[PDB]
This record gives C-alpha cells, structure tokens and sequence, in this order.
DNA sequence: GGAAAACACCCAAGACACCAGGCACGAGACAGAAAAAA
DNA sequence: TTTTTTCTGTCTCGTGCCTGGTGTCTTGGGTGTTTTCC
C-alpha cells in the first residue's frame, strides 16, 4: 500500500509520457491501415495522438476512481469503466 | 501487415497511467477493457484525421489535421499548432 | 413581411413515403427546426474545411466530405450515394 | 418553359432556397453550382428517413397523427439517428419507457 | 419562490427518470441545481436581449442561449 | 505567422527576469489563436442574428461578456473600453 | 503613425484587422472591433503569463515550462472554468491525493 | 545512432471554365379563406 | 366544435441570358521529411 502512494506521488509530479513510443506508433499505423493503404505519418501527428490519448486515459481513470470511491471500495473494476463512459456519454 | 498489436500497450503502462490518476488498487480485468477503450478512441480520432487528409489530396497525415480532428471531437490540443 | 419555411416540402415527402398519414403542427415545427439545424451544421463544417485548404469555393466535394464528417455510419454512405446521384442527374440534364 | 432546378434534379426540396441561404449565410465569397443540389439531396434523404420511422412508430400506435412523441420514439429507437441527434431535446417528446432489471421486485 | 417547486412535482420529475425511492434531503439539492441551471440560461438570454436593443425577452433568445450551451431545443422556431 | 514578439513584450513587461521555453511559446500561440477564433466567431454569429453586416465594438463587447466568465470579463471589458477611448483620444 | 502606438497596445491591431477581413465572418468590420479584440487578447495573455510567472517563481525556476502553465491554469477558478475542455501538452496533471 | 531512398509536399507560371453580377418574367410559395371530419 | 386540406389572390425570388474577371487547376522542378534497415 505504501508504494502505491509513492507511485502516485512520483507520477503526478512528472510530465513525460508514460506510454511507450514504438508500440503506440505501430498501433496507430495498424488502425490507420484499414481506412486507407500506403499512409504516411508525420512524427508530430503521432506525438499529438499519444499526448491526447494519455490525457484522455488519465481523465477516465480519475473519474473511475471517483466511482470506485462511491461504492465504498478502493479497487477499480470494469463496471466503473462503463459507468463513467455511460454517464460521460460515450457508447 | 500488422496483426494483434494492441497487446503492445503493456500492463505496467496502464499501471503508470492509473497511478497518475490517483488509483490505489487495480483489478485484473481492467487491462483488456482499457485496451478496448483506447482502441475505440483512437479509431474515432483517426477516422476524422484520415478524412481531412483525403479531401486535401495529400498522402501524409499532418499534425494540424490531428489537432483539428480532436478539436472537432471537443478535445482541443494546445502546443501543436492551430 | 413573410417568413419562409420547409413545411410544404416536408409534407410532400411525407405524402411520398406514407400516403395515408398526416402530421400535426408541432411535429411540423420540430421537422423545420431539425432541417434548419442540420443545414447550419453541414454548412459550417463545409465552410471551415474549405477555409483549411485556403479555398474560396464550396463545391460538391466539400459538402460530401462534411457529410462524411458529421453523419454517423451507414447513413453517411447512403446520403453520399444519393447526393452523387442527384449531381449527375443534374449534370445529365441542363 | 423555365424549369425549376428541383425538377431538373428530381428533388422535392428547393435548390434555389438552399443556394440563396448558402450565398447569404456568410461562409465564403463564392459558392459552387453543385453544392446546393448536393445539400438539398442530403437534407431530403435525412428528412425522408426521420419521417418514415416516425410514421411507422405512429402505425404501431394505431394513430394517423404524427405527434412529437412519435418523433422522439423514432429518434431514440434508432442507434445511428440517436448518435447524430445526441445533444438535442425534443419538445413534448417525452422519454422512452425503460425500467432497470434489478429495480424490479422479486 | 424557489419553494414553489413543490415536493410532489420534483417527485414526479424523479419518477419519470425511473427512480423508485427518494431521500428526504434530496429536494433542496434538486432545487439548488435547478436554480443554478436556470440562472445560467436566464443570464445568457438576458444579455442576448440587451444586445438586441429590446425590452422583451423572446423565445429565440432562449433557444439561442440553450443551443450555445450545447442543449439544442427543437420545436420553438430554431 | 506567430505572436512570439508580442508575447515576449508582455512577458518582459510583467516579468523582466523570467524566460520562457519554445513549447510554452507554441502553447501561448495556440491559446491566443483559440481565444481569437472563439470571440470572432461569436461576434459574427451575433451579427448574423441581428441582421447586421458590420462588426463594431458592441458585438465584440457582448461576445466578450458571453464567453469569458466572471470578473475577468468585466476587467477585460473595462480594458477594451479604455483602449477604445485611448484610440479615440489619439 | 501605427495604430498600436495610438491605442497604447503591444498587439498588432492591423494583424487582427487583416484576420477579420480575410476570415469570412462578415462583409465589413468597424474600426473599434480590432482595437477592442487586441486589448482583450493582451489583458488575457498578461493575466495568464502573470500567474505562470508566479508559479515558476514558487517552483524556484527561471524559465516557464508547460508544467507551470498547466499549474497556473488549473489553480485558477476563472481560468480553468474558461479552459475546462483543454488538455495542455507536456502539462501533466494537478497533484491531488 | 547512422545512412540512403525516395515520395511527396511546396512553389511558380499561365490559361480558362466557372461563378458573381444586372436585369426581365412569372409562377410557385404564402396568407386568406372556405369547407370537411372528428 | 375544431384541426386541417384545398382554393385563390398576390407577390418576390428563382430562372434565364450575357458578360467578365479570376480562382482553380495544371505542370515542372526541387528539397526535405519520413520510411527502411543494421
């Protein structure tokens, strides 16, 4: 439990990206391949996608933590994920 | 060809992202659901970005298109032009 | 002065698709508001997207791309097909 | 005989009116010729779909009157139409009947 | 006259949403959130009217303000 | 085009001894462009509503009250008004 | 000679006027609109840079980082209310446990 | 981290198809109104 | 008894023709940015 708070304190003060660059790059290319072939990508576009996806996931985890806190639990569950997404309006 | 690459988003990476959000304990079923959510979000952004590239008769996705597209999804990004 | 509306055309297409069904005045107001709102959305998206490529013209391409950007799913594809059908029909006549 | 552009393209919606509204609605200095035809066709197809589903929903209710209730039913019972018209409130449309499963007694 | 939003009325409003049981303390909370929402929309409609050089708020200002807040309303001349 | 020089001038006005990174400069440029787009678009929308063809100080002022929240907007409105009289008295 | 010096502003009034003219918003633009818009932009940028410099001083730094901009924006009720739907690149998150 | 390849975006010159602009005719849209059905 | 379709008077905005400028398109070259590979 102690190192959980240590990880929270370390990562909430840091600003570098936490998603590894090359798997995310391959993921973006794999997703984009099935819309159009032979697609090129600027590096800045991949970086913008990485930053936006990280910000979105951080916000989703914060709202999910609020939902978990509501049910008198400390562990987040998938039902919290779809609860937050449903209330936030995603389908 | 690329096949089954979403698993490249590792489990410690999801752990670090949850730690940034202040989550103390993590269930084992969170990772697959998180991967699905990330895939849905990426597909939604990439669809609009590739449409913007196709209209301009370009063959490369630029940063401006990705900004414009997230802004069109209500997810405005500062720092990459606009 | 008067105020234009889409009431007659909505009634015409309703009589085309459902000959035995009428429509109340409130539903006419909702349909008019719906058509106006969709018009503003597509026109604004086309105007923006045209401004991105430093172009001065809204053509069929800009409207088509705006339709693909807004309409969600198969609806877009169906709309695009019919729109292309209308354009070539116009192009086939004079 | 000066035939209307709507009759030339086989549409019920006014091509001239959308052309005037595009030209007068401060978007861009000049407007291409095919854009009002395309926009009118898109508006026609969409209003046809909405009115079709609403007439059907009225038909299950054994009514010959389309009311806002039937329009709300038609919009919310179709997945893609609900996606498009997500953030709109239909006046006098009401809410779809939905009761949760565990809300019910045993 | 915030007490004019009476307890059976707010009970009916909760009942349309499918709610089975109502806490006794919730009514003041619903009155507060309704007051906040009405305050925001009324403020925007009032400044729209003041820009329009008018002394009477019309429905168009209300629908405009609501649509500008992402709460588009159909049926009132929009 | 960029707003780099003007942001540098106002930065050295408010903080002569403080520097700024390039990423922060890009962030400032994006912020200024976004705020400009919002205010100008809402002013145009107001001009369209009132059947007007001219954007004057009025519609800009009301757009400023419409977008910016609280005290901020008031001081901004005051600042804009002062600029207008400063323009008028020069 | 310049309109900026006449209005006592550092932002370019001519640039705002040119963007309004070629931005396809309306047919004509009054003389007071670009001056007013430039004044609003200058006041807002001065406010956010002031709060960012204060945050940088509190963090014992001499150069403003996007971390400092994120902290300055998120610690201000009016600014974060204005910028609720904005995610700052390389800004991180606000420390909250 | 290095090292090419090359594909593709940027830029300049010229040409013309196409959209705005001016104006006359009118007939289809809008309101008044008359009647029918529920 | 009232909501609503149809008839009619009326008007104004769409259609049609000519002109005229010019925005868009094409072509040709080149650097440079991104992909590929160790």
């Amino acid at each position: 439990g102690t190192v959980a708070l240590r990880e929270i304190r370390r990562y909430q003060k840091s600003t570098e990206l936490l998603i590894r660059k090359l798997p995310f790059q391959r993921l973006v290319r794999e997703i984009a391949q099935d819309f159009k072939t032979d697609l090129r990508f600027q590096s800045a576009a991949i970086g913008a996608l990485q930053e936006a996806s990280e910000a979105y996931l951080v916000g989703l985890f914060e709202d999910t933590n609020l939902c978990a806190i509501h049910a008198k639990r400390v562990t987040i569950m998938p039902k919290d994920i779809q609860l937050a997404r449903r209330i936030r309006g995603e389908r | 060809v690329l096949r089954d690459n979403i698993q490249g988003i590792t489990k410690p990476a999801i752990r670090r992202l949850a730690r940034r959000g202040g989550v103390k304990r993590i269930s084992g079923l969170i990772y697959e659901e998180t991967r699905g959510v990330l895939k849905v979000f990426l597909e939604n952004v990439i669809r609009d970005a590739v449409t913007y590239t196709e209209h301009a008769k370009r063959k490369t996705v630029t940063a401006m298109d990705v900004v414009y597209a997230l802004k069109r999804q209500g997810r405005t990004l500062y720092g990459f032009g606009g | 002065s008067r105020k234009e509306s889409y009431s007659i055309y909505v009634y015409k297409v309703l009589k085309q698709v459902h000959p035995d069904t009428g429509i109340s005045s409130k539903a006419m107001g909702i349909m008019n508001s719906f058509v106006n709102d969709i018009f503003e959305r597509i026109a604004g998206e086309a105007s923006r997207l045209a401004h991105y490529n430093k172009r001065s013209t809204i053509t069929s391409r800009e409207i088509q791309t705006a339709v693909r950007l807004l309409l969600p799913g198969e609806l877009a594809k169906h709309a695009v097909s019919e729109g292309t059908k209308a354009v070539t029909c116009y192009t086939s006549a004079k | 005989k000066a035939k209307t552009r709507s009759s030339r393209a086989g549409l019920q919606f006014p091509v001239g009116r959308v052309h005037r509204l595009l030209r007068k609605g401060n978007y861009s200095e000049r407007v291409g010729a095919g854009a009002p035809v395309y926009l009118a066709a898109v508006l026609e197809y969409l209003t046809a779909e909405i009115l079709e589903l609403a007439g059907n929903a009225a038909r299950d209710n054994k009514k010959t009157r389309i009311i806002p209730r039937h329009l709300q039913l038609a919009i919310r019972n179709d997945e893609e139409l609900n996606k498009l018209l997500g953030r709109v409130t239909i006046a006098q449309g009401g809410v779809l009947p939905n009761i949760q499963a565990v809300l019910l007694p045993k």
